[PDB]
This record gives C-alpha cells, structure tokens and sequence, in this order.
C-alpha cells in the first residue's frame, strides 16, 4: 500500500507535469521514476476479482519506454505518455477497491488483497518516490511507532443521541424537573427545566450535570461555547420513557448562572472554564463536563410576576441552557468530518458492488454504530480504509 | 419494583410508538322532576352501548348541595359530579370543588388544648360536620390576647357559623387559639398535597364562579371544570352520555391509588 | 410518569413535620381520675423534642365499637388495646385489619356469587351489627347442607356481629345472605406491610395471628406487650420509651385519606 | 530506548558471565563487547540528577580496556574490572531512576531523560548486545508493529468495585429483590438475592443477570468458573442506595440452575457456554455477561417448609453466587500483575523522591484511578517506565 502511494502520486505527477513545451529537466525526476515503475511493472501477471461484483481481471504490462533525448516536449510524447498512463490509472483504482472491498480481526495494519500481498516482498521495493500527503505519512509515522496526528475541522465524534433524563416528575405532568441534551455530530446543546421555579428548593437553587465521554481523546482543541440552547426553544410535546402517554412543555428562558465547563481527562481537571463563552481551548481532553443551577431571580416585576407562581397550577416552564460546538482538532485517529470524502469514497465503492457486510464494519457503513463500538481492532481496519480512500481521491479527478 | 425511590426514568423522543367503573353523582331535584324508575337501566344500557360493559355504572344521591358536604366520599375509578347552580350560596361550591378538585394529607388536633401555626400557602384548616361556628383569637407571642382574651368565647373574631364545611386559613406565621364545640363539628390541620384528577365537576346553571385555591392572584379555569346549561334535565343526562369519551379524556387514573405509589401516599 | 421502577439504582458499599397519634381505650380516661392530664403528656413530649402541636389522643368506648371503619390520623400511630381472656379472636381480627392495607371493592350480594382469586383475599365486613349467612355451591350450582332460595337453610358464620375478617376456600363460588342496613361487606385483598401503625397489648400473654394460613403466627416488632396495673404507669412507659418506637415504624408508608383501606366505588 | 536495555544487560553479564578462572574463548564476544562499550561510554559529559530531590551528578567516563589475550582467567582481572563495572551500575541505576518519574501528556515513545535522550542518539548506536526479554521483546516489535502481548499470572484487569443493582425494593426494606457484586485484581464474585422466593413470579423462575465492560482487549484466557459464590453468603449490614439509613440482609444459597456465560467482543458472541463449570478459555472477548436464574423448588421438606412461605413477613432471603476468576491470560494492552515487582518498583520511586505530579497518570500510580480511565498516552507513558524498570530489575534490587 506503501507503494500504492508510490504509484498514486507518480501518476498524478505523470499527468499534471508531461504536458507540451516543457523543459526535460523540469519532469526529470518525473521520468527517471515513471520508467523505474517500467522495469518493475513489465512481465508481471496481477489478478483482480474474486470478491464482490469487482470483475476478473488479469494484467500484463508490457509498454516500452518514454523518450529522453527531447528538450520541449510535443503532443505526440504526450499522448504516448497519456496511452498508459490511463491504463495505469484504471490498475491502481481496482487494486485500490480491492483493498477497500474487506475487512478483517485478524489484523488490519497488514495487505489484505492478493495482489499487493505479492507486490509487497522485496521484487517490488524499488517504488517510491515521497510522500506529501497526511495520510500516507501519517501511515508511515504509525507503523514506525513517532508521532502521529490527523487535523479535523468539523468532525463528527459525538455519537447522535437524543433523550432526556427525570428527576422530578408525575403521570399528570404538572410538576416536572430534568434535563434535555443532544451530541449530534459536533453539536452539545443542553437544557435543564424546571416546573416549580425553585419554590421547593434550598435558598432557590437547583442544580444540574450532564456528562458525556468521547469515543476517543482529542488534544489543542478549539471550540465554541454560546449561552442559550438554539434548538430546544419552543412549545412542545414529548412521549414518556414508556411510550404510553404524552406529555407537554411551554419553555420560558432565563440566563444561566454559575455555568462551568470542565474538560476531564483521567480524573484530573485539565482545562477548566467558568463562564467564558465564544471560543475557548482544550489542550488535552477526552470527557466532557457541564454543570450549572437554575437560580430564581430575586425581584420580579408583573410579567415576570404572573409567569411563575408560587401557587401549585403552574403555566410556563423555566428552563436554563448551553451550547457547545467544536471547530477543529488534531487527533490520534481517524475520524469522518465535513473536509473529507474518504468516508464518501468508501460507501460509494462499497455500494456500487453490493458487498455483503463483514464482521467488523456496520451494516452499510451507518456512522453512529460505527463509532458506537469504536474497537482497537475496528480503528486500525478504518485508518487502513481511509488510506485506500486516500490513495483513490488522490487521483479520481 | 424498587417502590422506594424516584429514579431517572430514560425514553427516546425520535421513534415510534403507540374494563374499569363510571359513576354519577347526582342531585335530587333531578329525580323528583323525572317521576320514574327505568331511567336509571336507560342510562345504563346506553353507556353499554356507547362501549362501557355492564356493572360498571352508579349512582349516589345527595338530598342537598350543603348536605352533600358532610365527609363526603369519593372513592370511583372515575366520579362525575354535576352542581346545581344557586346565587347564594358561592362559599359553597368553591370550597366543594376545592375539597373535591383536591387531595389533602391532613392530621387531627385537639382543641381543647394545643396552640397552632400553619406553615405555607398549602396548609390550610378545614372544618366539617353537620354545623361549624368556629372563633380564632390570636396570641402575642408572650401568651396575651390581641382584639380578644384568652378567657372568653365572644372576644373572638368569628369567621363562619353553622355553615356545611369551611377551609379556613390565618396569618402564616402567627399562633392561635381556637373555640368551637367538638360535639357539631369536627376540625382538622389538612394540606393540599396536589390536584385531583378524578373527579370532574360540571356547572348547570350559573357560570365561571369557582376558585380552585384561595390565593385571589390565581384561580385558573382549567380544562377539570365544565359548564353547560339547562331547561330540562334530560339533555344534560343526553350530553353527558354523548361527549362522555371527552370527559373521560379529560380524565386520568387517580394516581394516588395505581400500583406506581405503593409508599409515596395511597389512595 | 410513572416514578420509574424501570430503571435500577445503583450507590455504592463505601457511602454512607412530625406527628404522632395516640390511641387509647375509655377505662384509661376513667382510672386517670383527673381532667388536665393532655397538657402535661404534651410538655413532656416537648422535653423529649416533639414541638407542641403532635401529641394527639382519639379515643374509643371499646374494641368492639372503634372496629367500625378504623381511622388513620397520624403518620405515626400506637393504639393501646386492653386485653381479654374471652375476645381475644376480635383483637386478632383488629390487628390483622390496621396493621396491613387492603384493596377492597364493594359488594352488591343481590345478583352475583363471589369467587377470591389468590390465598391474599378476604372479606372485610364491618358495622355495628352484622349478621352473615353463607353457602356454596357445586359443578352445576345447586345448594349444599342449604336450599339456595331457602334462608334459614344458609350457614350462620358470624352473627350480628362487628368486624368480621372472612376467609373462604379459593375455586368454589358461595351464595350470601345479609341484612345491609346494618351492616356492610366488601372483598378485598392483603396489599402487603404497613408501617405506620403499632399496637401495645396492656396485659395478655401475646395471642396474635395475623395470618389466615395456620402454618405461621409470627410477630414483627410492631406489636409490643406491656403488663399494667394503673394507667399513668403505662402511658409513662410509652412516654419515656418513644425512641425505639419510632427507630420501629417508618413513616414514609403514610397513605392519603383517612381509611383504612383502599376503596373503589 | 532499547539502548538502555543493552546497558542493563550487558552489566549482568559483566558482573556474571566473568568469574575466576574461565578460558578465554567463551567472554571473548563479551569482552571485546565491553571494551567497544567503554570507547563509546567515555568523552561525554553528563549530567544526571535534578528533579524532585534526586541530586544533580557530573559524569565522565575513562577507564583502560580489559585482556584482550589470555589463557585462563585469573583474579587480577575481576579486581581490575569489578571498580568501574559497579560504576555503570550506579550510572545505569541513575539513568533507570531519572527517568521512571518524567511526564508526557503528548508524547511517551521517544527519550524524555537528559542523559537517556543524549544516549538514544545514532552515535552510540553499536551496543545493542541482545534483545531477549519479554518487555524489551514487546517493545523492539510495537516499533515494527506486529502483533505483540504479555502473558499475566493473576492479571488485575477489573477494576475494584462494591455496587449493587435493585430491581425490587420498597423504603421499608422487608421486599429486597437485587444482586450485588464485587470486583477485584482477577476477580469477580457476584450473588443474586430474592426476598420472595420466586413465589409472585411467572413460572416459579426469576432471573438475575450481570454485565463487566473490561476496558482493553483480552485472549486467549483461563477462566476459573466456580458455582458457589463465597463473599455475599452471611448476614450483612450494607448502607442505602441514597443514604438515610441502613437495611440488612439474611441470605441462604441453592444451586443455580439454567446459568448462561458469555465472552463477548465488540457486540458479538465469541464464546458462550451452558452450566459448564471448571476451567474455561477465552479467545478474543472484552465484555462478559452472565445470566442465570434461581427456581422455587417443585416439592419441598419441614425446615424448608418453614422458609418459604407465600405470606408477608420473610426472615429467611435466599440467594445464588458466582464465581469468576482470570488467572492466566495474554494481552495487548500492558497492565500491572502479581508476578513481579515492576509496579512495586514505580511506585516506590515515585513516593522515594517527592515527583511533581500531573495529569499524566493518577496521583502516587494507585493502580485503580489509573484502570479506571485507562488512555492509550498514558498506556504510552505506562509502558516506557515498565520497560525501563523491568530493566532495573535485572541490576538491583
């Protein structure tokens, strides 16, 4: 796979810098590379098929040299070059397919198709040419146990799960007191409400947590932390824990008071925050803390008067609220985010050849029990993927 | 079956999802306007046909409004009580729904003796019996009378006489000390613990009087207090019987008698 | 909801206003010989903590009378029982009645048999005299040691009596008799414990079987026996022993109205 | 790193491998070994002490060479040797100490210790004597990412926990129906208790179950199962769930029946097995759930009579009990054992010289915060300072 991206990148050098007119020194370590792939390539059967709807083929090469006495080139060497590099092109996305078309347990971080199995030993590694891009680097810093990191803007770690918790309720629902949450994608937004406005509680305090752990560790991440909740801000209706009965709810907003974010790693508070919205910073996280109380306002004026009584039929509901949105990372493993196609890539490949799904990857590659069950074994099979993936976007115009 | 502790109940909010006895409180004057017997099978076999089985009707009958005051019961899987409506006597069915809308934990005291203080707005004196002529005559805190003394049952502020039932309430935080005759009437320190909803109350006659609780900033028409009027009592019997799927809607299991509270406090 | 018994709790091994009434029979109020004596019990109640405001005493002309439609008044309840070396089965039936709760329904003996559905049903018949008559029936319904339409024939099992607790064998169907304007009957079943009330036996030598099934008498520590000879001596036993009284009951099992059992008209 | 390795063992072999007399022929690799290992040592000025209370030490090496021509063995060349031999002891012990206290949020697979990160440089790279051991071994492969693990006599994977789970109770405490469970090192023991005997439940069967998410992947395990649990079989005074109070508990065993164990990995069933008892195997599982149910008996006898009845007021609860021990296993994921003194060793090190603690692992590596939030860094950080005393080990005690 190495040489995969070896082959990837020379091709796409093959097609972005042989064109008509240019100086031979300026492809020069083009040409030098394009025919060593030459006298490694020619003679050498590869098959391909054999699982999935992808088609038996069997390939030979046998296609001679490019010219290097001319200075400037012209169409005609071009399109010679162009002859075969389409060819080459056609072989290397197969190959590239057939790596993304299995998986296995049995680890991952090694081949998994026949063919660059066999265009693993040492006939073959002579091709290279460099790597520049962050997944075959990545690659290389990984199986060579260095630092390793991929950068993410708007990544989906959060798996999508929309409930809510009771602490203080009742069939009627006329005295109700929790908490609503939802992680969708990269997107907290937390509500507490309250029906009683405190009428019970110590000194017109109530307090409210919220938890949640990520699926894997982040470091130097930069989020965005607003004082409301845009989404949960309307009259609704919501079925119970039961599905039996449902139950309403009129939502009146007061600013939250004593708000703290508390980004937890191992048990030690590692980046702490009271009150600071706009952006903020995460050096190094992996569970999420929130914590606030709803406080009674202290003097009340009439509209504010009749919306919360002290009296026991109540109206409206009194509700404090967070938001939370992360806008980068840099991160130990892959993850989908809103720059790449590689997921794209991966489920358009997978669904073009109706390949019945394995024992590690979820049924059609649905995100959210994807990272539910976020395995080690599961994390190597789709850091190899998303180098597939990589290697395929890499030349697909 | 832990029946012991209130704990986090969890359900989704994205996916899918989704006999027992009536009864008819009625007063007389209905009765004796019918003069007749098959009324009550009438009643019966068209509830039947409307989807309730057999068995499952009632009928209590209370000579009087202020009669009906007396330690009533209400003790129906589903109790429907109609009111006839009189220009004098509004005390009268307020305090009725207020009783009735409502349910109270509520403890006995002895007057002869004991001086009291009542905590919130929830707590509240209720006097019931065949007749009440109830005298509250605040202390200083130092054991003094203030607008009365101590020693005379006329110094006292007189709040009700020989009315049916009165819920009484003074200055919260204050104590007192109370004369009226155990032998007419008996009183006791009871508390609103939430609202009832059991029984249902339907106006004929009058309009929007009642006041659910005392507070006067709050009295809330809620959809537990129905109105309709009258010329003769068989289309109010036919009205009921009709929309009574839509008071049963408005209707729900009385949740202090249901298996879920077991130890929170029954019935 | 529901107070959701559907999702378990789970702590840990290494974390860690008041009323009181107090039942009596009338000989007491009769050998006190005084007039005054609720203001002193209240002071003393004070000096142990209770605010003043939560020693309440009702009061009952007998164990016979006070079985009608016994009253719950207090989330702490002692009633004190005087002994009898001849009605002892009443104070049983008295015992079995307030210290349990039942669920009970009403009984119309006009137009149907009755049949129980578990062991934990009974019927719970109350009033100041109440006559019970009873027979069953067969596979095909016919009068058994009784002419179904015949009264005098039906089996007198308690007779114009005041609390009765009947218990009858479970599958077989019965035919009734009762004069109800004096009396009332009404099935019910054992719900489970109470832990409000508490009965001190004054005198008597400890007969008290809550159980309909024989195989099992026992006493939990709600039921305490005290010997007497003079009343002031055992209301200060009660007074100055309060404490494992209370470390006893538990009042969280308080219940709403003032019946003694859950009724559904 | 591994560099350190060959310094430790290379001076066990000094210190043994020489002795009083031997021929020349079998040190010889040895002893040229040691002396290429002494011109490399020397003409590098160290410093080594400096953090917490370990003091600041100057180093340079220069020492003559050892008998490069002999016969046999004879005493004068121990005495020449044994001076600076003891010598690279003392330094090697320093370097072992200097490092074993170091933090690393983000890092923990290069050098962190000033003389160590001098040493790992390329120009002393020419002692490397051998690599056989089974740390060294594991880490010289993680590098060149193969499949890797240690074999763990008594593995303390399971973190300690005392909780219970309730599914019948009331706030008189006369009804309990739960199961409780203890966690320890290699352990589980869990009981299963019932107030009522089955008597109210369909079928004259109940059920009890139990769920233990590890957090790392184990294989290839054997698992002790015995069916009589022997810690939750005798009167028991144990707090409330919330607290207000206590509650007792009286229980008496019968055998299970119809019990159900299984090792399941990333949601699917690996191994699964019905009332057998014994010594069992795991090959690739992390979570285990067991499932059994306890039986009102068809027909009984006086004392069992006298136990069971269908009324109200029980004195006797019954109860059922599991066992589960792992005694031997290998793994990927390192982890503190009970068959040598490595995490006795960090531990002593961290407490001998007052360390500026940090998030990096849990204060003072009391080993159940850090299984708790077990973090693939720390695991990094966790298996440098393992290796490099497991090195310590085979020099000094």
């Amino acid at each position: 796979m190495d040489v995969l991206y070896s082959l990837s990148k020379t091709l796409k050098d093959a097609r972005d810098k042989i064109v008509e007119g240019t100086l031979y020194s300026n492809v020069s370590d083009l040409i030098q590379q394009f025919n060593q792939m030459i006298i490694t390539m020619n003679g050498n059967e590869f098959q391909t098929g054999g699982i999935g709807n992808l088609p038996i083929r069997n390939w030979n090469f046998n296609f001679g040299l490019l010219g290097t006495t001319l200075l400037n080139l012209d169409a005609n060497y071009v399109e010679t070059a162009r002859n075969t590099i389409d060819y080459f092109v056609d072989f290397v996305d197969n190959v590239c397919m057939d790596e993304m078309v299995r998986e296995s347990q049995r680890n991952g971080i090694a081949p998994q198709s026949d063919s660059l199995r066999k265009l693993s030993a040492i006939k073959f590694k002579r091709i290279n040419f460099d790597n520049s891009s962050e997944y075959i680097e990545n690659w290389n810093l990984q199986n060579r146990r260095q630092r390793t990191g991929f950068t993410f803007h708007k990544p989906n770690i959060f798996p999508y799960s929309a409930s809510f918790t009771l602490n203080r309720s009742q069939p009627a629902h006329d005295n109700l007191m929790g908490t609503m949450w939802l992680n969708a994608g990269s997107e907290i937004q937390v509500a507490g409400f309250d029906y009683s406005c405190a009428i019970n509680a110590p000194a017109n305090i109530q307090q409210f947590e919220h938890i949640v752990p990520l699926r894997r560790v982040l470091t130097t991440a930069t989020i965005t932390l607003l004082p409301d909740a845009e989404r949960f801000s309307f009259p609704r209706v919501i079925n119970s824990a039961d599905g039996a009965t449902t139950w309403f709810f009129n939502p009146v907003i007061l600013r939250p008071n004593n708000v703290e974010v508390e980004f937890l790693l191992n048990g030690q508070i590692i980046n702490t925050y009271q009150a600071r919205f706009g952006t903020i910073v995460a050096r190094n996280f992996d569970t999420i803390r929130l914590s606030f109380q709803l406080m009674r306002p202290p003097n009340m004026t009439p509209a504010v008067a009749v919306l919360f009584p002290n009296a026991q039929p109540f109206e409206h509901h009194a509700t404090v609220g967070l938001t939370l949105r992360i806008e980068s990372a840099v991160c130990e493993s892959v993850l989908a985010d809103a720059s790449e196609t590689l997921l794209a890539n991966v489920t358009s490949v997978r669904q073009e050849y109706a390949i019945p799904v394995g024992p590690v990857f979820p049924p059609g590659m649905n995100w959210t029990d994807l990272i539910t069950n976020y395995s080690p074994s599961r994390e190597d099979n789709l850091q190899r993927v998303f180098t597939v993936a990589s290697i395929r976007s890499m030349l697909i115009k | 079956q832990n029946y012991g502790i209130n704990l986090p109940i969890t359900g989704s909010m994205d996916i899918a999802y989704a006999t027992s006895t009536l009864c008819l409180y009625y007063p007389t004057e209905a009765a004796t306007e019918i003069n007749d017997n098959s009324w009550k099978d009438t009643l019966s076999q068209l509830f039947l046909t409307k989807g309730w089985p057999t068995g499952s009707v009632y009928f209590k009958e209370y000579t009087n409004i202020a009669s009906f005051s007396v330690d009533p019961q209400l003790y129906c899987d589903y109790n429907v009580v109609l009111m006839k409506y009189d220009a004098t006597l509004q005390l009268d069915m307020s305090e009725l729904a207020d009783l009735i809308l409502n349910e109270w934990l509520c403890n006995p005291m002895d007057i002869t003796l004991y001086y009291y203080q009542q905590t919130d707005e929830a707590n509240k004196w209720i006097s019931m019996g065949s007749s009440c002529t109830i005298k509250v005559c605040p202390l200083n805190t130092q054991t003094l009378g203030i607008g009365c003394l101590t020693t005379d049952a006329t110094t006292f502020e007189e709040v009700a006489t020989a009315e049916k039932l009165v819920i009484t309430d003074v200055v919260d935080g204050v104590n007192h000390k109370l004369d009226v005759t155990t032998a007419t009437c008996t009183i006791r320190n009871c508390k609103k613990l939430g609202p009832r909803e059991n029984v249902a109350v339907i106006q004929v006659g009058g309009s929007d009087i009642l006041d659910i609780t005392a507070d006067p900033t709050t009295a809330p028409q809620t959809e537990r207090m129905m109105r309709i009027n009258w010329k003769k009592w068989w289309q109010v019997f036919y009205t009921v019987v009709d929309y009574v799927d839509q008071i049963i809607q408005v209707m729900s299991k009385r949740s202090r008698s249901l298996n879920s509270a077991a130890f929170y406090y029954r019935v």
